[PDB]
DNA sequence: TATATTTTTTTTAAATTTAT
DNA sequence: TTTTTTTATAAATAAATTTAAAAAAAATATA
DNA sequence: TTATAAAAAAA
């Protein structure tokens, strides 16, 4: 969660950003935050009101979309891996002590709004508060165990076991809507992968490598500069914003010539600092070793599958014997290959 | 300071419209050994290689390398202005913005003195090593078409399959199974229909069809294609043209 | 079953006339000869067709069968045949593919088609064998020219036939229309020109995209032998030279 | 009225020129000749067609009959002559039915052709004959791909005349097209040959969407007469043979 | 047979409710 | 004179289904 | 996890 760090690449270098097509990723190795995920089907689904559950009272809106999604883009040729977050770090603490206080006070507007009778403000502070579970993540691990297709267990970060998935060669892009994986080390970093079409939604692929080029950047430079843009493991400087963050990133490399040249009559210094354990924990968090995990887009289980998604949740079976049959149908075809792994870049070359 | 009189403009525009709809837009790498081009497709599948060298040319000159930035739907579309025996004149000065175009018709009076607004493109350049390609299959560009259409009709991918008898284009759909087979036609002696293939390893290959189609649209360019390919290495389709360079087309295999 | 075309393009202009009229068909082989009835898909137009032993170079069949394939899907892969195509037809008993062989007419390339057939087998409906009033045997790409130009201007024909001219009328929202032939029993010209046997009076109202689907036959024959009488439908012959023939029929408005 | 006419592919033609321009006009047929002045359905071009009765073959005109034709369902009606067909037009008194009979050359087919007409508002702009300093006589197919090949470029042309030769400017998204053109004063072919008469030089803007509808007129005639002058309509004629013209006028942008 | 040139198929991006 | 917190706001979807709509390959016509 | 228009504040 960066405050503003889409609109600076947005308004510094348009060229980092290759906005791109569904099934323009039809060979890639994709990790995915699935939390991102996991939020965006328990808000959007919906109709007029309560979340899309069956008559046990049970949850279920994530499963339903995870599986129109999962199909989808296995129908484009992603093969993706789900990357789970576990214990959150010490740092997270304070934006969580801050998301707890606004779940509260949208608690209290929800308290008021059901005595006001507005039923449009029912659902839409339902939708400002969503708490995810062990119970959610539980179901949406089997649901992608049944399916075929693997999920990793974070120990930290999601982000940061995404970001070092990438790093590793083990998936070509990190896939989530956040910033978090620029700053963790991802190369490459993908968003907005739903399923819409060409005009509705591209795909955001964020270029580390182009940012860092473009910037006359490294990796420790990036993460004080995204420090300064606000991040949620520390706090930034309340007088220095996105360009002003470019311009003290310029002037000064590390953060602590930053700390070695302020003034705090103009400039409000935050004190007690986080800065040097957030850069210590963006540089180095702790991460599931990539190498020993082996990742394996096997078949798709038949009847247990419908027996999960139907007997204890009332669904379609019709459209779920159709989804497996389109999962399989699209895992068996032949995929095809790119030329950056056949002929190697010899050097780039600009417009005269 | 880059002037380029071409006298046979029918190959530029042969060659543009073959290049406007598998990349949108290329860098022209200019030097003083001729006129080359280095670009992949934008879904990363396909690759351009295309030179023309300084001995066809009928006046070619370059002061130093240069590297303009062309949307070839625009070339395109300025290119269809001149007509089939146009010599064409690729005009380019100092800090080039602009690329100028000189469409002079032998017998008729028309100097079409166009230009064209260049793009701000950065593209990347790759090297491709000179491989031995194993099985090398030289054969007719309009019998490539027509295999190429009539197989796209059936399906999306056409599995190459060479051997010392013949090579066989099979290609599985939804309709049926068409395995399109040729014979080595180097004992009957024809001036263009000949399929010469120089195998060295019997090669069993999948490529995709929207590429292949995009790939036999250089067939005006000359009478011969030269599918060069082996085990795991990308397909190479090579259009000689007898004036001067070659226009290279790659593509990945499918797995 | 195994029919070898010398001409396969006559194969490749049957699909090409069959390819939008009716979808999917079943090729009744007998032995003698291939065999097919079938009728469109607003089923009102009923197509005959008859492609006769003798014009094959290599015909064998061992089993009267009836193969249900989809003509848009054979119209596809006919498609790819060139026209000067030598076409084997090899069926299999127990599989149920039509491995279409297009040989090139140099021995250079042969071309093994194999495609999934599907099974349609329906009640046909077999026309009986009637003496018809007024057999127009009248140029093919003059009929075409009749079926377009008339389908620019209206949506029905009322074809009046007499001794000294066949006379097809149009009389379409956009306006009036009466295209009236000659008579001329390969008098002038060098092949043979509008022949019409009248004996009664015929007058009656068909449909122009109907027969703008029949008129898609004319690669084949040079002639298009058009037999009709009093409140039946008419019989479109395409006659093929020494291969077989190709009906088409229409029931009036 | 009465208008036979042997080459029947002239009035195809002239049917092809204007059936994108004009949707709906009147006919003022008179007893010099057809005439047909009308302005377009965008309001904006000018068409100027005379057919001389001296040209006709069997012209007869009682008095002057104005009938307001639609111009696409009689360019479909058109669409029904060949190439080669006698053209015979017919018309009567009280009657608003334009009728239309086609003659083989063989004669062996009569294609009579009736129309529904309605009337319309009978506009006579009538541009006199302004002196033109500049007249280029330029072939139809040189003119056909220079409005063609910079209509892709930009919406308007900008044409420059001189006494070497006239420039053919047009800018937009596609860089900047300009054509020259050497003024062969009749040393080549005088079907091919540019001729420019010049007194003082003329630089307009012009639209290249109606030169485009202008210049689909090509067919009938080898030589395109643009006359050019300050702030006046441009005239882009068509001489057809012996049979009056075809004349455009455009107001500059 | 290029060279366009309209017709007409073929996607395909809109805009609805359901996906309990 | 732009910039920057700083607000209290808004919001995270994808298929079942037509349906009007815009291209994109078919099939003439023509020079 | 976003994304906004809006607005006082400030370099």
């Amino acid at each position: 969660g960066i405050q503003g760090l889409a609109k600076l690449i947005a308004d510094v270098a348009p060229s980092a950003i290759r906005e791109n097509d569904i099934k323009s990723y039809f060979g890639r190795k994709v990790a995915i935050d699935a939390s991102m995920s996991i939020y965006q089907f328990l808000i959007a689904v919906r109709q007029g009101g309560d979340v899309l559950q069956n008559e046990e009272g049970e949850t279920t809106s994530h499963l339903m979309g995870m599986f129109y999604r999962t199909i989808r883009m296995m129908e484009n040729g992603i093969k993706p891996v789900y990357v789970f977050d576990g214990k959150p770090p010490q740092l997270k603490s304070g934006e969580l002590a801050k998301r707890s206080e606004r779940r509260a006070e949208a608690e209290k507007q929800l308290q008021q709004a059901q005595a006001a009778g507005a039923e449009q403000e029912v659902e839409k502070f339902t939708k400002r508060l969503v708490k995810v579970t062990k119970q959610h993540n539980d179901e949406c691990k089997h649901l992608l165990s049944l399916m075929g297709i693997p999920y990793l267990d974070a120990p930290s970060e999601a982000e940061a076991s995404c970001a070092a998935l990438v790093k590793a060669g083990k998936v070509y892009a990190a896939a989530t809507e956040d910033m978090d994986c620029l700053t963790f080390g991802s190369p490459v970093l993908m968003r907005h992968l739903t399923a819409s079409e060409a005009k509705k939604l591209p795909i955001q692929e964020f270029h580390l490598s182009r940012i860092l080029q473009e910037l006359g950047l490294n990796q420790e430079q990036f993460v004080d500069l995204c420090i300064l843009l606000g991040s949620d493991y520390c706090e930034s400087i309340r007088g220095i914003g996105p360009k002003r963050a470019v311009d003290l990133i310029q002037k000064h490399k590390s953060i602590e010539e930053i700390v070695r040249r302020l003034d705090p009559n103009k400039y409000p210094v935050p004190e007690n600092w986080l800065h040097k354990e957030a850069h210590q924990l963006f540089l180095e968090p702790e991460v599931l070793d990539p190498e020993s995990v082996e990742l394996k887009w096997s078949e798709p289980n038949e009847e247990e599958l419908i027996k999960f998604m139907c007997g204890e949740k009332q669904f379609s079976e019709e459209r779920i014997r159709s989804g497996v049959k389109r999962l399989s149908k699209s895992r068996q075809g032949s995929t095809q290959g790119r030329l950056d792994d056949f002929f190697k870049v010899t050097g780039s070359l600009s417009s005269a | 300071m880059f002037e380029a009189r071409l006298v046979q403009g029918s190959i530029l525009k042969k060659v543009l419209e073959a290049l406007k709809d598998l990349i949108n837009e290329a860098c022209w790498d200019i030097s003083s050994s001729g006129v080359n081009l280095q670009s992949m497709d934008s879904s990363h599948v396909s690759l351009v290689q295309l030179t023309l060298r300084s001995e066809g040319f009928d006046t070619y000159r370059c002061d130093r390398n240069l590297a303009m930035g062309v949307n070839l739907t625009s070339m395109s579309k300025i290119l269809k202005c001149a007509g089939n025996e146009d010599i064409i004149t690729l005009r380019a000065e100092d800090n080039a913005d602009t690329l100028a175009l000189v469409f002079e018709a032998p017998n008729q009076e028309k100097v079409s003195d166009y230009e064209m607004k260049l793009m701000d493109l950065d593209v990347e350049q790759l090297g491709i090593p000179e491989q031995e390609y194993s099985c090398v299959v030289k054969m007719p560009s309009g019998e490539f078409a027509r295999i190429c259409r009539d197989l796209s009709h059936i399906g999306d991918a056409v599995v190459i399959s060479c051997a010392k008898d013949g090579v066989k284009f099979s290609a599985s759909g939804e309709l049926g199974n068409g395995n399109i087979k040729l014979s080595q036609t180097s004992n009957v002696d024809k001036e263009e229909e000949a399929v010469t293939i120089e195998m060295n390893e019997p090669v069993q290959l999948t490529f995709a069809l929207r590429y292949l189609n995009f790939f036999t649209k250089a067939t005006p360019l000359s009478s011969t294609v030269t599918l060069s390919m082996s085990a795991d290495v990308p397909l190479v389709v090579e259009y000689k043209i007898a004036d001067m360079g070659h226009l290279k087309y790659y593509l990945a295999p499918k797995i």
